[PDB]
RNA sequence: UGUGGCAGUCAAGCGUUCAUAGCGACAUUGCUUUUUGAUUCUUCGAUGUCGGCUCUUCCUAUCAUACCGAAGCAGAAUUCGGUAAGCGUUGGAUUGUUCACCCACUAAUAGGGAACGUGAGCUGGGUUUAGACCGUCGUGAGACAGGUUAGUUUUACCCUACUGAUGAAUGUUACCGCAAUAGUAAUUGAACUUAGUACGAGAGGAACAGUUCAUUCGGAUAAUUGGUUUUUGCGGCUGUCUGAUCAGGCAUUGCCGCGAAGCUACCAUCCGCUGGAUUAUGGCUGAACGCCUCUAAGUCAGAAUCCAUGCUAGAACGCGGUGAUU
């Protein structure tokens, strides 16, 4: 049992939850919910979406 | 000796097992006669480990290693990694490999001395292979076939390669690997030679479809 | 499942009914394949025989060499792009459909497989496990 | 003419008529076979379904491809308060089947079964069982006469139990009285067990145990009046059909000049009794046990009640059976769980499962955290107290 | 019933030897109404007429499945026969087609009926009016046993029937039950192991038990994944209008992104049992016929068969126990 991390929003992924998108150049994308998955399919930059972890690491929250 | 064996009926053992000088890895779903061909002419010489790799039973093509080291892909779990770290002796070094470029056994064509890799694997993994296996890594393809793992069975003595290979490539790879090479077939003419059979210094196990003239060339190039 | 296929494949989501044009991922020369049937399928009234990852389809070649066109061959679906469930928990899916030209015994027509390869199709079919690049 | 393409049916003619059930508590039609050597124990137990959750465990199945490997699975937590016996009732056997000859009630029944015997509890003078509980004013000679008449007669002995509904997050206050049969030998021992358990409670550490296969009996989640394409599974008709495309198109032939019982029509869907068999208990948890959702692998203290409770139900603070896979009847329903009728031996049964992880995230949305301490650790401090 | 279609009867011969392993001429006796003729009894104050889609149920002259028995059956596969219809018989190219013929798949792609089932179920592609064109025929209007193109398909609010739903009266009222009767459902394949073993000159190459998955069907649920989104929940956006910020109206849910709950999907998950009696057949003792013979008396085993165990309703004038009875 490994708790994976979201490739878009940095949230933690318990087993039997979310999706997993193997892309065409074989990079593996693990999504917590359909929110981060359907923001990834819109090619949204994760640093500009203000509720993620990569946002709050780039703008120094906390 | 050259022992002919099937895995549940499958004539390709190199997919389903990894034979090295100090260990032998097998899949979990084997018969009595499959494990017998290893436990007869090995017996109590090297540890024979029943394992899976990343939930699969293709562990000869997932992993790649030799006498000094063993490499596992990224999707290998913690129970499997702990079982491999326990059952194997402390001489061999096991390290997970972080690359998005293949599974390791089709890339790494290695022995104790000289390794060949798929040329798309990167420098950060090449340094890790040369560190863990302790093997000088080159970057060459057998006659355009980029997957050098499944198309080149390799040992410390000699090696069998892809059967449609030019003589110039045979002489080039014989100057590189410093072993003699003879192109041939296995498993009644199946050209996937590196996955059709396993080999080490004292043993070579192939499939039940490997005919006697093919087996003669195998034991001739491997000098057994 | 079937003859030449090694092992009992667990059921994944049927995502490729008859008519799907998948990419051909090996260097035999076909640019895309075309499902005409599915080996091991069932018979039920007005229901398309749907393939999946790991299945063995009968396929024709629409784009590619002239030697491969206008003839029916077998093939093996190696990516799905319809989300299926591995039993360890995750639902996953590739980007786009794929398959490789084969013979009825499971041997590969080509030499190397581009793209990632789903591990349900690497464990069932051994010869795909040899020519595969990225498994999973 | 024949069918021109011979094809299976739609639906199942043994589950007819598909009408509403009688009550919401589905009857138990058959209890397990009697064995007159075993110690006395119940054959079924009345719980309340709460909802589902996810379970990670180690499938240990030799020869299977997922041998020694982690699988996630769906279970249902069925809430289970302890259940108190209020009477016995014994059946003699006739050439017209069994027949209840006498029933014996307890001494002082609670206000959950006294509320079951009145439709309007608020106007009523609450005078149930006055002239019966005055039969214990003597030495009990009438009631010992009743138990002697059960001992001499009455091939099988069933026990009137009822749930404890005020220990439940429902708003009903009225308990479901029921009969549960006894498997223990020598019916004098049965009725003495029942006499010693008058007004005493019964927990599921005694009835059910870990890893056991249990059947589950309840009333289907109802769906009102329902047309035929979703009730039975008929094809939709094409777009061009005048007067609609959601029907059975041909009802019947000319002869027979009637509509057969076998064709598919519209009517009730759901709210039928059902029995689903072969469900394996993954956990039997207790109410006074803190950290019910704890696991030997997980070791974190947490109850099985999710973040913000089970949806539309509340908070498990009681016993609970935790059973593999789905179960007929939705949330908040009286589910009667039954011992298996037959000795099962399949290597899908007889598998001893210790869990590895219980999912306790919020089911009121796409939940992310397991415990609120983990939310307060990952999210950080907020605009509140710190 | 000629006519299709189907089944016996004898038997010359074919089949290495050899009428019967299987063929079956020459004759001959029948069955079927799934064909087409004949008739013209019913219907012309009109039983809406082909095909397809849809959906039931029935029959068997069985394609597959179960269990048997034979070969010019060693194994393997094939062919035939028997009890058998419990269960299943597909996806397509072309054609309006029924019929066909290919391409795959499959365990197998059997044959049929119910007013050539099914138009107040649909479609209306076909034939079959009126428009029009062409060919041949005709002096001509027009004809065709021909080809092609365009061509309103109406009504159920009755009665029965079915599917659900109440309901008076059997002292009132409530709870717990029993159970007649009616329905009943599971199906098929693959892999490992058995075992490269048996059998075989080799070539090749099984089965019984165990295990894991799958095909088709069925019943449920909705933790997860996906769909939906009038929670118009939050956000964004355009046009206009409230003087502007703010907060909003209107664009017949204004559009777009995400979206709980509910509902839902082999696009999700779980579950689908076991004993008894038999048919074909194989027998045991055992006569008939002082040997013989599974049969006559008796008796043992036996199938997807039947019946219970199980599962669904419950007699609204089938029944029981118990609380209270102003």
């Amino acid at each position: 049992m490994k708790v994976e991390i979201d490739s878009f929003s940095g949230a933690k992924i318990y087993p039997g939850r979310g999706t997993l998108f193997v892309r065409g150049d074989s990079k593996i994308f693990r999504f917590q919910n359909s929110k981060s998955a359907s923001l990834f399919k819109q090619r949204k930059n994760p640093r500009r979406i203000a509720w993620t972890v990569l946002f709050r690491k780039h703008h120094k929250k906390g | 000796m050259a022992t002919r064996t099937q895995f549940e009926n499958s004539n390709e053992i190199g997919v389903f097992s990894k034979l090295t000088n100090t260990y032998c890895l097998v899949a979990v779903g084997g018969s009595e006669n499959f494990y017998s061909a290893f436990e007869a002419e090995l017996g109590d010489a090297i540890p024979i480990v029943h394992t899976t790799i990343a939930g699969t039973r293709i562990i000869g093509r997932m992993t790649a290693g030799n006498r000094r080291g063993l490499l596992v892909p990224t999707q290998t779990t913690d129970q499997e990694l702990q079982h491999l770290r326990n059952s194997l002796p402390d001489s061999v070094k096991i390290q997970r490999v972080e690359e998005r470029l293949s599974a390791l056994g089709n890339v790494i064509c290695c022995n104790d001395y000289v390794a060949l890799v798929h040329p798309d694997i990167d420098r950060e993994t090449e340094e890790l292979i040369s560190d863990v296996l302790g093997v000088e890594v080159f970057r060459q393809t057998i006659s355009g076939n980029i997957l050098v793992g499944s198309y080149c069975s390799l040992s410390n003595q000699g090696g069998l390669v892809h059967p449609q290979t030019s003589v110039q490539d045979q002489e080039e790879l014989s100057s590189l690997l410093q072993v003699p090479l003879v192109a041939g077939t296995v498993n009644r003419g199946s050209s996937v030679v590196g996955a059709g059979m396993v080999v080490n210094d004292y043993l070579a196990v192939t499939g039940l479809d490997t005919t006697a003239p093919e087996l003669s060339v195998i034991e001739s190039i491997f000098r057994l | 499942s079937g003859n030449g296929a090694q092992g009992t494949k667990f059921r994944i989501s049927l995502g490729l009914p008859v008519g799907a044009i998948m990419n051909c991922a090996d260097n035999s020369g076909a640019r895309n394949l075309y499902i005409i049937a599915v080996k091991g399928s069932g018979s039920r009234l007005n229901r398309l025989p749907a393939a999946s990852l790991g299945d063995m389809v009968m396929a024709t070649v629409k784009k590619g060499k002239p030697e491969l066109r206008k003839k029916v061959m077998p093939a093996i679906v190696v990516r799905q792009a319809k989300s299926w469930r591995r039993r360890d928990g995750v639902f996953l899916y590739f980007e786009d459909n794929a398959g490789v030209i084969a013979n009825p015994k499971g041997e590969m027509k080509g030499s190397a497989i581009t793209g990632p390869v789903g591990k349900e199709c690497a464990d069932l079919w051994p010869r795909v496990a040899s020519n595969s690049g990225v498994v999973v | 003419s024949h069918r021109k393409y011979e094809a299976p049916r739609h639906g199942h003619l043994g589950f007819l008529p598909r009408k509403r059930a009688a009550s919401i508590r589905a009857r138990v039609k058959a209890f397990p076979k009697d064995d007159r050597s075993k110690p006395v124990a119940l054959t079924s137990f009345l719980g309340y379904k709460a909802g589902m959750t996810t379970i990670v465990r180690d499938l240990d199945r030799p020869g299977s491809k997922f041998h020694k490997r982690e699988v996630v699975e769906a279970v249902t937590v069925v809430d289970t308060p302890p259940v108190v016996v209020v009477g016995v009732v014994g059946y003699v056997e006739t050439p017209r089947g069994l027949r209840s000859l006498t029933t014996v009630w307890a001494e002082h029944l609670s206000d959950e079964v006294k509320r079951r015997f009145y439709k309007n509890w608020y106007k009523s003078k609450k005078k149930a069982f006055t002239k019966y509980s005055a039969k214990y004013a003597q030495d009990g000679a009438g009631i010992e006469r009743e138990l002697a008449r059960i001992k001499k007669y009455a091939s099988v002995v069933r026990v009137l139990v009822h749930t404890q509904i005020r220990k439940t997050p429902l708003a009903q206050k009225k308990a479901h009285l029921a009969e549960i049969q006894l498997n223990g030998g020598s019916i004098s021992e049965k009725v003495d067990w029942a006499r010693e358990h008058f007004e005493k409670t019964v927990a599921v550490d005694s009835v059910f145990e870990q890893n056991e296969m249990i059947d589950a009996i309840a009333v289907t989640k109802g769906h009102g009046f329902e047309g035929v394409t979703h009730r039975w599974g008929t094809k939709k008709l094409p777009r061009k059909t005048h007067r609609g495309l959601r029907k059975v198109a041909c009802i019947g032939a000319w002869h027979p000049a009637h509509v057969m019982w076998s064709v598919a029509r519209a009517g009730q869907r759901g709210y039928h009794s059902r029995t689903s068999i072969n469900h394996k208990i993954y956990r039997v948890g207790k109410g006074d046990d803190e950290a019910n959702g704890a696991t030997s692998f997980d070791r974190t203290k947490k109850t099985i009640t999710p973040m913000g409770g089970f949806v539309h139900y509340g908070e498990i603070k009681n016993d609970f059976i935790m059973v593999k896979g789905c179960i007929p009847g939705n949330r908040k329903r009286i589910v009667t769980l039954r011992k298996s009728l037959y000795t099962n031996t399949s290597r899908k049964a007889l598998e001893e499962v210790s869990l590895k992880w219980i999912d306790t995230a919020s089911k009121f949305g796409k939940g992310r955290f397991q415990t609120p301490a983990e939310k307060h650790a990952f999210m950080g401090t907020l605009k509140k107290d710190l």
